């Protein structure tokens, strides 16, 4: 479906706005929701939620009708990001098989924090098999935005790259990959290779060469 | 107390029959409602269906004309089957516990109520890609090591996601870092897993690294030193 | 199909042009004619006139007064039939204040007998003579239509604004009305014990045996709006809780029963809730 | 103009409304009482008063 930004600072309270206003008596489900992740049942009544959430996850309970659900989140922290879902029952409308459009909540004010690249060259079993291939393994950094760059020597290259797009860890920063192929031969006639990962506006770089 | 996991195929080719498997841990299956839900990339959260502790069926008419949600009860297993799998059928496919609430707004005796549904224990997922493109196995070269050293491994040209990597068949867990995977021009996924280590701790210490690429049923492993 | 959503093309301001309208209609008021098209119910017999609404139905009390030259005897032997010689006798140039309240089998807002429960009729040999139980226990009955209703005003000619049923803003639920299970039980099994006076055999209460809605049922008027509630869980004899009754409501309704004038009641927006005295009964033997 | 809101009808062309004079009379067994004070406010206690039927 469709999504819709949120954007709440770090420590302050999140107000997440349902999507669907209910018609009748209502028994609203929030879901949280991260990106290859399984989804948390955070709250299953309008207000009721399970063992092991914490209580700054708070819903509105429905004591008279004109009340709007709402997600409340006090204190969000980084691990506050994710995708939360309006699960809207009630007594007029029919059965509720759709979660409803997500809310992408991203807590800002995060600290920064700076890329550890790590270049292996390529492999002597690799080698061996005519096929030679450079990894440059960016981790810890954040916010998820790099910009790798690959010097044979000092001229650049481009053919051959292979950049994965950033992605979260579990200490809430990011990683990315970045795969430098070339044939046994052209990895031997040059100097030395290099990988320059720019985050923010620092720039660093590590080479490897063959010996 | 109630746990769960997936099993799935990793693959299935265009048009036929996916099927998937749960497996509840420590409560009885015939006990509990049971739904499946599946995530696309772009795609939000869809319900597919649920089965009661009647062990009744009802599908999301989204897909109602194609899915068939089973159990076995001998054997605390539910399973999932999907005809006619397309290209859009691609996704991260939940099973979880579900529990029925009776929401009551009016008289019990007018019916004044409905009936509502929540998932509260999910499945791990299991990952299913479309496409008629055949299986393979990796390539783990390994990545020699030179304050702390980090060594690693690069499983090379792979289809499809996923794969599993362990230092020393679960010893070594602490420093490890796997890195998502890249997808080649050639159509084939690679990944890279390191760890960093204290330097001096190579001098016999047998770093052996356990790689699983299951879609293929092609288990490997290689050890690494300078 | 309880209650409808109904669509209608309707005259407009203008007498050519025409407007596409729609409007709530309890099912009651409304006839499956010969595509899910349907029509009034009294249009195939009836001219309908609507409540101009602001005049109200509450029921407050009438003195009737007899001219001068006249008089008003009353009687007051606490246990008169109705019927024959009463003592005591007083004059009186006004009768007391009598609410006209107006309902179906059981009677509401009236008057309470002193002492006993007073059996009244003509000749109670036959059948078809009509039972009029008198109570000296009044059992409170409780009905409301919980459906938060809404007026809307429709355009339908020049200066005739028909209001309609609006929308149904919250739930959606059941008018009905609620007795105490003891306290009916009484003094129901109260009125027993005084039947068996004239008739000394076993007596019985089953419910009504058919025919139109109005007498089937327990009509009356609560806040503005006309109820119909189904007493079959009131009358079946056998010798705490509370029981409730399913009511349901009319707007196309035909008092004092004329050859062919109907009435619609505007709808009274919002919660209604009545409470009212049942204070007697009417009630009809069989051969 | 009131098409919107009212129900319109047409004076009887024949009758009119020439203003004629009303005697407005009391019922027998009333009496009407009248001021004669030609600086009468209108109000209040008037002398020289006079009944009339
Ligand atoms: C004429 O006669 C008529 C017939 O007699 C009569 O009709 C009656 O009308 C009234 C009003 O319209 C009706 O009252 C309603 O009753 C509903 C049901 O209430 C009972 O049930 C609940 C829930 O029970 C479950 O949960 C408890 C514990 O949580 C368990 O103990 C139960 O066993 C049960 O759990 C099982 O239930 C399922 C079945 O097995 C399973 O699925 C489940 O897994 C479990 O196994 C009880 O909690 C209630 O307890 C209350 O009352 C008892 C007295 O017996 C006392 O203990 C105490 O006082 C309690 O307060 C009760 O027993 C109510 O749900 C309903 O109230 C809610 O709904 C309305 C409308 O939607 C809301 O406006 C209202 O505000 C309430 O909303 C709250 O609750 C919902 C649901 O939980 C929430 O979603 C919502 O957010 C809100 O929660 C907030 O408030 C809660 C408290 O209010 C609080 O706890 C929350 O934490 C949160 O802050 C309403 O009261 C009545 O049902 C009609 N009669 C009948 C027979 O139905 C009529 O009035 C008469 N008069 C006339 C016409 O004039
Ligand atoms: C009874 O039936 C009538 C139709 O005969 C319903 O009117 C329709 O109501 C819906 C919801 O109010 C309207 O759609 C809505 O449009 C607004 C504005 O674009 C938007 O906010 C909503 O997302 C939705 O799209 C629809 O236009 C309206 N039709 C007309 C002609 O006005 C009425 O809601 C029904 N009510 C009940 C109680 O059954
Ligand atoms: C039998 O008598 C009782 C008592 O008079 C009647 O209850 C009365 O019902 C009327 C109409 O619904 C109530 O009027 C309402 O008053 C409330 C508050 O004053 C107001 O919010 C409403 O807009 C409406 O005006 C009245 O209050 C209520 N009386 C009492 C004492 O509660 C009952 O309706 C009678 N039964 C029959 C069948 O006539
Ligand atoms: C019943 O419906 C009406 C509206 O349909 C609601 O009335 C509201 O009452 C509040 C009380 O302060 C007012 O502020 C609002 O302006 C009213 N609404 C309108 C549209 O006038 C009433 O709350 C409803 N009752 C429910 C839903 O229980
Ligand atoms: C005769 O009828 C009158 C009623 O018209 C009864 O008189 C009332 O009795 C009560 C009881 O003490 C008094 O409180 C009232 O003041 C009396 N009313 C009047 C107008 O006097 C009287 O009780 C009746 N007698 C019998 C034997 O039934
Ligand atoms: C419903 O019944 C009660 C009980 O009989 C009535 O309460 C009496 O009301 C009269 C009204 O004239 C008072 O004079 C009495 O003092 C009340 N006595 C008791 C014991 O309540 C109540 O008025 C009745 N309400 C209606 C609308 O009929
Ligand atoms: C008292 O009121 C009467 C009117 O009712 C006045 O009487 C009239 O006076 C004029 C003046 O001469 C006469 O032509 C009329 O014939 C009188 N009418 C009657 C009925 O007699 C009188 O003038 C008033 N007096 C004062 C002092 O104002
Ligand atoms: C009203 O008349 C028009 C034709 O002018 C038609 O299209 C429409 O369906 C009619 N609606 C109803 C409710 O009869
Ligand atoms: C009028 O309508 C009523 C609806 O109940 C129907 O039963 C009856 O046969 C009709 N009679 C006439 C004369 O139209
Ligand atoms: C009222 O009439 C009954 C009729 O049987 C009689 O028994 C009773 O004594 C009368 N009450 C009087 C006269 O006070
Ligand atoms: C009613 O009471 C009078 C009292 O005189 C009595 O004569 C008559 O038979 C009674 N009739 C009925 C039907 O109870
Ligand atoms: C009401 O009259 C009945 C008649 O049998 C009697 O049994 C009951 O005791 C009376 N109750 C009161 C309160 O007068
Ligand atoms: C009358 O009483 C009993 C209760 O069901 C039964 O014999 C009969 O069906 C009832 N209804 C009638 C006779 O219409
Ligand atoms: C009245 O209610 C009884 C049960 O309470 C039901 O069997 C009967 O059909 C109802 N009759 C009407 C006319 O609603
Ligand atoms: C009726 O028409 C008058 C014309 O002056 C207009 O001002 C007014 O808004 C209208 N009102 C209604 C209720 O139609
Ligand atoms: C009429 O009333 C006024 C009031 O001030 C008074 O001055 C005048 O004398 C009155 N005329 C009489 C009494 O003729």
């Amino acid at each position: 479906s469709y999504v819709r930004p949120l954007s709440v600072a770090l420590g302050e309270t999140a107000s997440i706005s349902c999507g669907r206003q209910a018609l009748g008596s209502r028994a609203v489900q929030w879901y949280q929701h991260r990106p290859g992740q399984a989804p948390i049942l955070l709250i299953y009544n309008n207000q009721d939620r399970p063992s092991g959430i914490p209580e700054r996850f708070s819903g509105t309970p429905d004591i008279n009708f004109g009340t709007r659900a709402t997600l409340t989140i006090s204190g969000v922290e980084a691990g506050d990001e994710a995708d939360y879902y309006c699960h809207m029952w009630d007594s007029r409308s029919g059965f509720s098989w759709s979660f409803g459009g997500a809310t992408r909540l991203t807590v800002l004010g995060q600290p920064k924090a700076a890329p550890s690249v790590t270049l292996f060259p390529p492999s002597s079993e690799e080698l061996q098999a005519n096929k030679a291939t450079l990894v440059c393994l960016i981790s810890d950094f954040y916010p998820g935005a790099v910009t790798v760059a690959w010097k044979a020597d000092s001229s650049p290259v481009k053919a051959g790259v292979e950049t994965t797009t950033p992605s979260k860890q579990s200490n809430n920063k990011y990683a990315a990959s970045s795969y430098l192929s070339l044939t046994p031969m052209q990895w031997k006639m040059h100097k030395s290779y290099s990988c320059q990962v720019t985050h923010e506006g620092s720039t660093v770089e590590k080479t490897v060469a063959p010996t | 107390q109630v746990q769960l996991q997936e099993s799935g195929p990793g693959l299935v080719k265009p048009s036929e029959t996916l099927s998937l498997t749960c497996t509840v841990s420590g409560g009885s299956i015939s006990n509990y409602y049971w739904s499946w839900i599946r995530q696309s990339p772009g795609k939000g959260l869809e319900w597919i269906g649920y089965i009661s502790d009647s062990e009744s069926t009802n599908y999301n008419p989204s897909l109602k004309s194609r899915v068939i949600i089973s159990v076995d009860t001998s054997k605390n297993q539910l399973s999932l089957k999907l005809n006619s799998v397309t290209a859009a059928d691609s996704a991260i496919y939940y099973c979880a516990r579900a529990q029925q609430g009776k929401r009551i707004y009016g008289m019990v005796s007018f019916g004044e109520f409905f009936y509502y549904y929540y998932m509260d224990v999910w499945g791990k997922g299991t990952t299913v890609t479309v496409s008629s493109a055949s299986t393979k196995g990796p390539s783990v070269f390994p990545l020699a090591p030179s304050g702390t050293a980090a060594l690693g491994c690069l499983v090379k040209d792979y289809f499809p996601e996923p794969v599993t990597v362990s230092w020393n068949s679960g010893a070594l867990t602490s420093g490890v870092h796997t890195f998502p995977a890249v997808l080649q021009s050639s159509g084939l996924y690679s990944l890279s897993s390191v760890v960093t280590v204290p330097s001096s701790s190579l001098g016999t210490q047998t770093y052996i690294c356990n790689v699983n690429h299951k879609p293929s049923n092609t288990k490997v492993d290689k050890k690494v030193e300078p | 199909e309880e209650i409808k959503n109904c669509s209608f093309n309707a005259t407009t301001e203008l007498r050519d042009k025409k407007r596409r309208e729609y409007a709530l209609f309890y099912r009651l008021d409304i006839v499956p004619l010969s595509n899910s098209e349907y029509r009034l119910i009294n249009c195939n017999t009836s001219v309908i006139t609507q409540i101009c609404p602001k005049v109200t139905f509450d029921p407050i009390p009438i003195h009737y007064c007899a001219p001068a030259g006249y008089a008003i005897l009353k009687c007051n032997n606490k246990t008169f039939n109705g019927t024959g010689p009463c003592n005591n006798v007083s004059t009186v140039q006004c009768t007391h204040g009598i609410k006209p309240v107006v309902s179906t089998q059981l009677l509401l807002n009236g008057s309470l007998a002193e002492e006993e429960i007073i059996i009244r009729s003509e000749n109670l040999t036959d059948n078809v003579k009509t039972i009029i139980v008198h109570l000296n226990e009044s059992v409170e009955i409780t009905c409301t239509r919980p459906n938060n209703m809404t007026r809307k005003s429709v355009r339908i000619g020049p200066g005739q604004t028909f209001y309609a049923l609006g929308d149904i803003i919250g739930d959606i639920r059941q008018p009905h009305c609620n007795i105490s299970e003891i306290k009916w039980e009484k003094t129901l099994q109260r009125v027993s014990e005084k039947l068996r006076e004239h008739f000394n055999k076993t007596i019985i209460f089953n419910q009504s045996s058919g025919g139109d809605l109005e007498i089937t049922t327990h009509s009356f008027n609560c806040g503005g709006e006309f109820f119909y509630c189904n007493t079959s869980d009131l009358f079946f004899n056998k010798t705490n809780s509370t029981i409730t009754l399913p009511c349901r409501i009319k707007q196309i309704i035909n008092m004092w029963q004329e050859v062919g004038r109907a009435m619609y009641a505007p709808p009274i927006a919002g919660n209604i809730t009545c409470k009212s005295n049942i204070t007697g009964l009417l009630l009809t033997r069989d051969g």
